[PDB]
């Protein structure tokens, strides 16, 4: 497997210091990349990555962005206390404000609406219903995740409380990690109707739990803390990266295949 | 088994109702999967859904662009046969009639390059 790159760019440095790249999206079409740079959320192509889109509508640094499965509209999350809904021409379509900070943004693939991840608890915006219920949690979460049928969320926290808070059932099945839960994910290929999910607990470890909070296979070391979870070729492979500064390839078990 | 209302009822061989539903929207035409384990069912409007043969919910949604969207269009064939499932590059077995006229041969549960071959005449069957 021979990796090369086709096309690169890089942030304008401000004051010395680059802002990051805190998250990245590719359409469900395979041609729309969106990213985040600053307080603007750019907007590239698969193939060559133009810049098409430069919006600039967040007021702070942008950490969270979701692109939907329907490849029309995605939000883009910055530590402006505020979502922004977006369009794929520019438009915005509504701007609602969070507690104190927001963290992430998860689409289900199923249903249109998303759930936002901020400070105070994860908020569940619906385009027919502006109206979201808000409850107390212990801090601020980290990551979010939605089954590829829409069953469960996962929500990943640093204390590692990873909760099965689901609209459909309210029964909760905790998760328990002594490491932070940056990136979790849930897999697209089911195998005997398992549901499974993938966490890359930051003491280096990568751990499988079942819907039923069980341990499954083992717990793989790691040569890094994985912040960024992701499936290649529809679950065949899992791609990590971290503080290795380098992306990796593993087996669905967890063995270690190609940087 | 399924009606008018949505209601499907699934049974078995000597007549074990395996699961039943009242699916919410109307159903009009119901397909099986070519593999065995997706069940395709049709809308009285003319959308077609995929679900699972055995828990039954909601899979997905076959991307139809033989139909035009301005009107539901009521649908007259929907059959998938199975003689190439365990086929390298499987046939566009898949077919999807509406009452228009409208034939839409697929290879797979999502295919995005439908052999779409129109006729000027209706079909019913």
């Amino acid at each position: 497997m021979h990796t090369s790159v086709r096309w690169s760019e890089t942030a304008d440095a401000v004051k010395g210091i680059r802002p990051p790249v805190n998250s990245l999206c590719y359409s469900p079409s395979g041609d729309y990349v969106v990213a985040s740079c600053g307080v603007r959320v750019l907007v590239y192509a698969a193939s060559t990555g133009t810049l098409l889109h430069s919006l600039m509508g967040h007021q702070d640094t942008i950490y969270c962005v979701d692109y939907s499965s329907d490849g029309k509209n995605f939000a883009s999350g910055g530590a402006d206390r505020t979502v922004i809904v977006w369009s794929s021409q520019g438009e915005g379509i509504v701007k609602y404000q969070h507690t104190e900070a927001i963290q992430a943004l998860a689409h289900n693939p199923t249903s249109s609406q998303l759930a936002s991840v901020s400070s105070v608890d994860w908020g569940i915006w619906s385009p027919e219903q502006p109206k979201v219920s808000k409850y107390s949690l212990p801090s601020k979460g980290l990551c979010a995740a939605w089954t590829p049928n829409g069953k469960t969320l996962a929500i990943g926290m640093l204390d590692g409380t990873v909760m099965m808070l689901s609209k459909t059932s309210e029964e909760k099945v905790i998760i328990r990690r002594p490491a932070p839960v940056w990136a979790l994910a849930f897999t697209p290929l089911r195998e005997n109707g398992i549901d499974v999910l993938a966490i890359g607990s930051w003491d280096q470890r990568l751990s499988f739990y079942n819907l039923s909070g069980t341990a499954v296979g083992r717990e793989r070391e790691l040569d890094f803390d994985p912040c960024s979870v992701s499936y290649f070729n529809d679950g065949e492979y899992i791609l990590l990266s971290g503080s290795d500064h380098k992306v990796t390839l593993f087996t669905k078990d967890g063995n270690r295949l190609i940087e | 088994i399924t009606y008018e209302d949505g209601a499907v009822i699934v049974g078995g061989v000597d007549g074990n109702r395996y699961w039943g539903r009242e699916l919410p929207y109307k159903l009009a035409k119901v397909c099986w999967g070519a593999d065995g384990n997706s069940i395709l069912f049709g809308t009285a409007t003319g959308e077609v859904y995929v679900h699972d043969a055995s828990s039954g919910e909601h899979l997905s949604q076959v991307e139809i662009k033989c139909n035009d969207g301005k009107a539901p269009s009521p649908l007259a064939g929907l059959s998938w046969h199975p003689a190439w499932v365990e086929r390298p590059e499987p046939l566009a077995t898949l077919a999807v009639c509406y009452q228009s006229g409208k034939l839409q041969l697929m290879t797979s549960i999502g295919d995005e390059t439908p052999c779409n071959v129109d006729r000027d005449l209706p079909a019913h069957f």
